[PDB]
RNA sequence: ACUGAUGCAUCCAACGAGUCCUUGGCCGAUAGGUCUAGGUAAUCUUGUGAGUAUGCAUCGUGAUGGGGAUAGAUUAUUGCAAUUAUUAAUCUUCAACGAGGAAUGCCUAGUAGGCGCAAGUCAGCACGUUGCGCCGAUUACGUCCCUGCCCUUUGUA
């Protein structure tokens, strides 16, 4: 069912897209979005490091869960 | 030439000393026993069961 | 053409059969070093003789126990009636069966046929 | 005479049996007033037996469940070897399997 | 982009990563796999359904002569071929012809391993009085 | 709510022990490479690692974080050898329909790392001893940088 | 003191209705939900648990998921985050007012007097309705997440928040519905 | 299958058992081999660094990397002999099966279930049995409805 690259029309709007939203996970990228669950990985730690995003929690090796910046 | 296979090792080596029976040998701790020759003479020998 | 591996049928009697091995499956060349005696033995000479009997244009049944032997080539194009339980049964050796066992060649039973 | 050390290991299949060699010996050896340590009692080694209780396959599939036991047992001493042979040689017991050792 | 693919005539895949994209080619599987994508300096963070034309290239030497690649032997599917007498490597349709002219050797042979075969019962050995059974 | 707790005093950061095990081994699997002495295998390609595991290692550092981890863990116990190490990487191999069993590591790898450290002379025998142990030097290389990973 | 994980406070907070009341064992408490203790010797040490370590027992199933609370530590763990994360507040609040809500208020026995397997309206005990509550709320997130690639904190955290709604989309509280459809007609 | 599979790292058991059990050093991808070496055993193997577990990565709902049957080819091991393949490895080959129809089994606290280990038969072979620990729940604390049982009064050809 899903896309397997960024596709790179998307990559601009998925700067806009991610940080309106209240829940960031793995599933809420591929809920907004229809891609692979392992790119939302690589999403949320590039958002990380470049973007604007924070950890709910320091880390866990499974479930990621990150809020909104808010700022 | 006639008479003897190698004998040396499985079930047709070795035979019970009470009973001259193969089968259900206990070779624990070196009995030797056919086990329906062990039970019945278990309490002879030291061997008290109990739990 | 078209003998059994790279080495052709011309120089393998030639090679010996202690060197040969290297050029062998696994378990007959541990069957081999740890072979042999008694009555295979026996067959190097008997089958070999075989060969010599009869007048030419290309034998004659020896009868055999020993589904245990692998086959040589030293003795192909041989005969060797092998043993399946009461019946010996007719087995023209090729230079295609080098490596095999005998008594992979003749059967113990009658495969089936229900009802 | 020189300064020796002996301990001597005892080994039976009751307890009863090495619980009258345990108290003898010690008192024993208080005739003669040697550099006596108490019995060091070593773990039990029980051996173990299951076969089934039936001679053929027959009913429901019961078993037994045989045990030895084996009480490894240890007087230790400081005393020359001529002394001790009066003391062990006097007082075996019946089924008891004893050895004496130096060192 | 390119959506599906087809490496020595047989059908790859799209939408799946480098070293589990060419499991799909018949005659390779995962370990051997990574020795050519290590071997021809592929990416395998890198997407299947890219693969450039110098990638795809590499790939074919190594599955057609893995032994100038110094792949050391035990890894090939077919070692010493019992015709030629090499360490050979088989790959795609090749392994369908292979597997043709093994089994009838073995039924012009007449092993009992042959006859197997030929009836198309269980070869290895197994008790078929009960497993096996449905056909 | 920010997390609670801590012990009594501000913990010393001296010795190896004091240092999470796995931090250590991000620490000075990045110094083999960027020291250089150590040096390559030729068969790396290869191995995966043990009988047991049915696939080769992801990362291309497998040898080093590995060669990182044997050298601490000569300091938990002191004496060991080959066939030890080939214990503490141990698993659980699938045997496949039938259940599953423990199973040996490869003795090649484990062995050749051993070696390596020989060269340089970290961890030596002990030839009358049975079991490797870590010398003078290798606790000094060890314990300078147990200060340095939590600073 | 006593908070769970540290980041929450057993101090405060309130149970939602009468009934259901003092079952539920809240106030201390303990951080962590887990306790390794005999709870199953009297019939009535069953609501001496705090009903948090009371849903990672019961989240272990089946055969292949039981035991391992260590692990069902974890995905709770995240799951009240996640609570906290919509609709913050309380992930405890939030929690006891859901298993309040969650399971049945009556039940169809069997009474035939005498021949007959015939139904009847029977009420549920406040232990028993505490008992289903847990159940319902998990078989809901278990079943939610056993095919989809949704991770199972996923599944607990928006079950739980579901129940404390009115929602109906969850398992459990159609499943209370399902019962009280048919508890009507047998009376 | 995603409370998961895979690759790395972390660190914890108890029952045994040996005149065969196996440390230590070299060779070998692996299996295994080779040269020394302790042990009649609370001393040596062994504190048997067991696996569910934990931490950090990649995979993404695809019968896919879940699943490992079926099948070809090679390398060692036990034996006097391995073919109808005793096993153990290395590469391939990549099916059925998407929680199981009617019926019906086992079980109340360190218990169920899961996860390993050891011993018995044994030259070699456990998907079996007998013991051993580890992780550790849900739900009853009642009943005679089903299936049987025990004791009375009662009827019987």
């Amino acid at each position: 069912n899903h896309s397997v690259l960024f596709d790179k029309a998307t990559y601009d709007k998925l700067l806009a897209d991610i940080p309106k939203a209240r829940l960031i996970t793995p599933h809420t990228v591929c809920e907004r979005l229809k891609v692979n669950a392992s790119l939302a990985r690589q999403a949320i730690r590039y958002l990380k490091d470049q973007g604007l995003i924070k950890i709910v929690g320091e880390h866990h090796h499974s479930q990621y869960i990150y809020t909104r910046n808010t700022s | 030439l006639f008479n003897t296979r190698p004998k040396k090792f499985g079930p047709g080596s070795r035979q019970c000393r009470v009973c001259f029976n193969r089968h259900g040998m206990v070779r624990k701790y070196g009995l030797m026993m056919c086990r329906q020759c062990f039970r019945e003479r278990a309490n002879q020998i030291g061997f008290v069961k109990y739990r | 053409t078209f003998s059994y591996r790279g080495v052709e049928l011309d120089k393998l009697l030639d090679m010996k059969m202690e060197d040969l091995l290297e050029l062998f499956r696994a378990r007959q060349r541990r069957k081999f070093q740890r072979g042999i005696k008694r009555k295979a033995t026996t067959l190097m000479k008997k089958l070999r003789i075989s060969k010599k009997n009869c007048a030419f244009g290309e034998p004659e049944p020896v009868n055999t126990h020993l589904r245990d032997l692998v086959v040589v080539p030293e003795m192909i194009g041989s005969v060797v009636g092998v043993y399946n339980g009461k019946q010996f049964i007719n087995v023209e050796i090729k230079p295609e069966m080098v490596g095999y066992y005998l008594g992979e060649f003749s059967i113990s039973y009658k495969p089936v046929r229900h009802g | 005479q020189r300064l020796h050390r002996i301990r001597i290991t005892l080994t039976s299949k009751d307890l009863k049996s090495i619980e009258r060699v345990c108290t003898e010996l010690i008192n024993g050896a208080k005739e003669k007033n040697l550099q006596v340590a108490g019995p060091v009692r070593l773990p039990v080694k029980t051996l173990r037996i299951t076969t089934r209780k039936s001679p053929c396959g027959e009913g429901t599939n019961t078993w037994d469940r045989f045990e030895l036991r084996i009480y490894k047992r240890l007087i230790d001493l400081h005393s020359p070897s001529d002394v001790v042979k009066q003391i062990t040689s006097i007082n075996i017991d019946p089924g008891v399997e004893v050895e004496v050792t130096i060192i | 982009f390119q959506h599906i693919l087809r490496i020595l005539n047989t059908n790859v895949d799209g939408r799946e990563k480098v070293v589990v994209a060419l499991t799909a080619i018949r005659g390779i599987g995962r370990r051997v796999s990574n020795l050519i994508c290590k071997k021809a300096d592929i990416d395998t963070n890198k997407r299947a359904g890219e693969l450039t034309a110098d990638e795809i290239s590499k790939v074919v030497a190594i599955a057609s002569t893995p032994q100038q690649f110094k792949i050391p032997t035990w890894f090939l599917n077919r070692q010493k071929d019992v015709k030629d007498g090499k360490h050979k490597h088989v790959v795609a349709n090749g392994l369908d012809t292979v597997w043709r002219e093994d089994l009838e050797r073995l039924k012009k042979m007449r092993l009992h391993r042959g006859l197997r075969h030929y009836w198309g019962l269980k070869v290895r050995g197994q008790h078929t009085k009960t497993t096996g059974r449905h056909g | 709510p920010a997390y609670l707790y801590e012990t009594p005093l501000e913990t010393r950061v001296h010795t190896v022990k004091d240092v999470k095990a796995d931090a250590f081994i991000a620490l000075y699997a990045n110094h083999l490479k960027k020291r250089g002495r150590f040096q390559l295998p030729k068969w790396i390609d290869y191995v995966k690692t043990a009988h047991a595991k049915e696939l080769a290692p992801y990362d291309p550092d497998w040898l080093y974080i590995r060669a990182a981890a044997i050298l601490r863990h000569l300091y938990i116990r002191p004496d060991c050898g080959v066939g030890g190490f080939r214990k503490v990487f141990s698993c659980r191999q699938r045997r496949g329909v039938r259940p599953n069993h423990t199973s040996k590591a490869s003795g090649k790898i484990i062995r050749y790392i051993l070696q390596q450290f020989e060269e340089m002379g970290l961890v030596e025998s002990d030839p009358e001893k049975p079991g490797r142990r870590l010398t003078k030097n290798g606790q000094r290389e060890l314990d300078v940088i147990a200060r340095q990973c939590a600073k | 003191e006593a908070k769970l994980f540290g980041r929450w406070s057993y101090d405060d907070v309130n149970v939602s209705d009468l009934s259901l009341v003092d079952y539920i064992a809240v106030k201390a408490c303990v951080f962590v939900p887990h306790t390794a203790g005999r709870y199953q010797k009297k019939r009535f040490r069953k609501a001496m648990c705090p009903i948090v370590e009371r849903l990672v027992n019961s989240m272990m199933m089946h055969g292949r998921n039981n035991g391992k609370k260590t692990l069902s530590v974890r995905i709770v763990r995240h799951a009240f985050e996640i609570i906290h994360l919509m609709t913050d507040k309380n992930p405890i609040q939030v929690f006891v007012n859901a298993v309040e809500n969650g399971g049945p208020r009556e039940d169809s026995t069997r009474i035939g007097s005498a021949g007959v397997v015939r139904r009847q309206a029977v009420d549920v005990s406040p232990l028993r309705r505490v008992n289903q509550a847990i159940y319902l709320i998990c078989t809901g997130a278990r079943l939610a997440a056993f095919r989809n690639i949704k991770t199972i904190a996923e599944c607990l955290a928006d079950e739980i928040m579901n129940c404390a709604k009115e929602s109906s989309n969850a398992y459990a509280i159609k499943k209370k519905d399902e019962i009280e459809r048919v508890a009507k007609a047998n009376r």
